[PDB]
């Protein structure tokens, strides 16, 4: 999804739509990287069982999930602040339990909290 | 209410003898040979994992000629043919088939493990056979044998189903066919329509339904036709204990468990699944080649083959050699190569059906017309086309094959013998 | 949680230099259910998104060109880059990929000398 | 140790038998004070499980284990039966 613009205290949800795969074979994996900062991670989700991984720092600010008949998983990020203006990535990790890399990253949404 | 056929069925003091000559069933164990380009069956599938179903067709006692016909009034009364006795012969020698798939889901052994299995990757199927589920039964009555299975159930109108989504589960009441599979150790379900996977058991009932009699249902039934004796014996065990490879379905709730790390990081699958297996077969549990006396039914219905019908269900998996025989493409070589020789499989059964019945008549008086009518309509219109065309049974007719003489007869001997006079 | 730490964290390199840039991990990557170190580097161009380079700590992804080598094992890993290119300008970071959470090393910023 | 229940058997059933309650060993002898009665039961003797695995996609003609969703199910069918007597008290 485009760049977004959104207040303090506001929430806003952004998409990553898949292609090119079983999208329910394979986890989705929500990134941050903040203006001339490095990669954090925000968390996971499985679109085939709808289970959820989150990194205790983000547990209660996103929010994770994704539609099957549409292959798109969506992050909603709620009770904005500056420390959230940030760029922020989607991406695949191959298809099973495991724990693999990331093969495949979204080109990344801006969101500007102001 | 119903009452005991005891009530309105006179027993008369006539017996006659019936018996199939020796019938032979030979085929393919697991699935039947055809012709590719053709659908026509060239060889069909013959196990010993199968029911046998036999519709046993006896001569219209009313339309039959006999000697003397004193015993009863035509004009008041009707004949109906009453099973008192049955000896289900079987004739090959004991012994213990077995059946496999050449990729069978089953990922690794989960009996004992000296360290975590590596990583499931693409198809780890393997070549695995094993020995079915012991099974010995046989269901008498007037109507065909019932059994349940569990099936894929129709789904709620809402949450649409996700592709990959468990399927709901039905236990579906059906009518036991001959050829039909028996549950081998997996139970008894519609493995076509609940396992895509098309590799989770053996081939022979790999897209099959193994289904089970209903006994509970048949003897709930209120004039208890569909079966009026009974014998099972069934027994299994354990012999390995497998790990389905595959994508978690639904995952194992992390309240059950630490989280592991490095290689206990990602947890195996849980999806385990035994692999069954029928101990040894022996003389002495035999429930066969012994003559049944079908004195007193628990059912209301004490025998009577109304309709001049008689149902036959049988499963013996005590016999289930299969013989592999192959020949050779060329009588040259005197050096061994596997592929001068064409290897095959087939199986063969042996039947041999006995049976003692009772003439017995019915008064038709108003009541009794009355409760035969409800009872089942066509009884009396067939008196003074097959309703179950769309089943298939081993069909079997006796109408020739009825004989006074007990004496000349094994069973007829028996018979005599054990009723004394 | 399993803490990264990347050094250097800045590099200015001449084309044709060898590059070489080392990661750290609190705990070992290495899982002997596969006898696999589960570390990954990533590129990040200016204005792209990361691109794998490298994972289990030494497997080339392919398409990538035979200039990047990872290798190391268990809490000391090292990305080379044997001859560094002027299009190898980039950020490049490592991450583990061992057991959760998931965490990145704050990244190396090569950047390329020249006349 | 690794526990095994050997093999299960028809001959060793404890069910689809009738139970004739007529001498209890205790003092009730079966009166079911308050009209309820309880029945436990434990039988592992039909205790298979069938795994049921559906298939994402009905397409390619490679088997993939990714392609597969594999679950577990089990189920269990009773049926329960009683002959009551009916009994007085004098107060």
């Amino acid at each position: 999804s485009g760049a977004e613009l959104a207040r303090p205290g506001a929430s806003v949800k952004l998409s990553c739509k898949a292609s090119g795969y079983t999208f329910t074979s394979y986890w989705m994996q929500w990134v941050k990287q903040r203006p001339g900062q490095g990669l954090e991670w925000i968390g996971a989700i499985y679109p085939g069982d709808g289970y959820t991984r989150y990194t205790q720092k983000f547990k209660g600010m996103a929010t994770l999930t994704a539609d099957k008949s549409s292959s798109t998983a969506y992050m909603q990020l709620t009770s904005l602040a500056s420390e959230d203006s940030a760029v922020y990535y989607c991406a695949r990790t191959y298809a099973g339990y495991y724990v693999g890399y990331f093969d495949y990253w979204g080109q990344g949404t801006t969101l500007t909290v102001s | 209410a119903v009452v005991s056929t005891d009530e309105y069925v006179a027993r008369t003091n006539i017996y006659y003898h019936a018996g199939t000559s020796r019938l032979l069933a030979v085929g393919h164990p697991y699935f039947p040979i055809k012709k590719p380009n053709n659908n026509k069956i060239l060889v069909p599938k013959v196990s010993g994992l199968q029911y046998r179903v036999f519709r046993i067709h006896l001569p219209d006692p009313n339309k039959f000629g006999f000697p003397d016909t004193s015993f009863y009034n035509p004009d008041t009364q009707r004949l109906v043919w009453a099973c008192v006795g049955v000896e289900v012969g079987r004739g090959q020698p004991l012994g213990v088939g077995i059946s496999g798939h050449p990729l069978l889901n089953k990922l690794d052994d989960t009996e004992n493990a000296s360290a975590y299995a590596a990583n499931a990757g693409v198809d780890n199927r393997e070549c695995i056979s094993m020995d079915y589920k012991q099974t010995q039964l046989c269901l008498i009555g007037c109507k065909p044998p019932i059994g349940e299975h569990w099936g894929k159930g129709s789904p709620c109108t809402q949450v649409a189903v996700q592709p990959g989504d468990c399927p709901p589960l039905e236990l579906i009441n059906t009518v036991i066919q001959d050829g039909d599979m028996v549950d081998t150790g997996f139970g008894a379900m519609d493995f076509t329509t609940l396992q895509a996977n098309k590799s989770e058991v053996p081939l022979d009932i790999c897209t099959s339904i193994c289904k089970y009699p209903d006994y509970i249902k048949m003897v709930s039934e209120p004039y208890g036709d569909s079966l009026f004796f009974y014998l099972r014996r069934e027994q299994m065990f354990v012999r390995h204990l497998f790990n389905r490879a595959g994508t978690v379905g639904e995952n194992v709730p992390d309240d059950l468990y630490i989280k592991g790390s490095g290689s206990t990081a990602n947890l195996a699958s849980s999806n385990y699944f035994p692999t069954p297996s029928g101990s040894m077969v022996t003389s002495d549990a035999q429930i066969f080649n012994k003559p049944y006396w079908l004195q007193r039914a628990q059912g209301h219905n004490n025998g009577i083959c109304w309709g001049n019908q008689l149902f036959v269900t049988v499963v013996d998996t005590t016999r289930s050699t299969n013989m592999s025989l192959c020949a050779a493409i060329s009588t040259s070589e005197t050096t061994y190569k596997n592929t001068n020789f064409k290897e095959y499989l087939r199986h063969g059964e042996e039947y041999d059906l006995q049976f003692i019945f009772q003439l017995c008549k019915i008064t038709l008086t108003a009541d009794v017309m009355t409760y035969i009518h409800s009872m089942n309509s066509t009884i009396l219109e067939d008196w003074n086309e097959d309703p179950l065309k769309k089943y298939t049974f081993w069909e079997v007719n006796l109408k020739e094959k009825f004989s006074a003489d007990l004496d000349q007869f094994p069973l007829g001997r028996k018979f005599l013998l054990q009723l004394g006079l | 949680d399993i803490v990264m730490t990347q050094s250097p964290s800045s590099l200015a390199m001449s084309a044709g230099q060898k590059v070489t840039m080392s990661c750290k991990s609190s705990q070992s990557l290495f899982d002997s259910r596969n006898q696999k170190n589960y570390l990954a580097w990533y590129q990040q161009k200016p204005g792209q998104s990361p691109t794998l380079l490298v994972y289990f700590a030494s497997t080339r992804e392919s398409g990538v060109p035979d200039r990047f080598i990872g290798s190391g094992s268990g809490t000391d890993f090292t990305l080379t880059i044997s001859s560094v290119q002027a299009e190898d300008l980039a950020d490049y970071f490592c991450q583990q990929h061992y057991s959760t959470p998931y965490t990145f090393g704050g990244g190396t910023k090569l950047e390329i000398k020249r006349a």
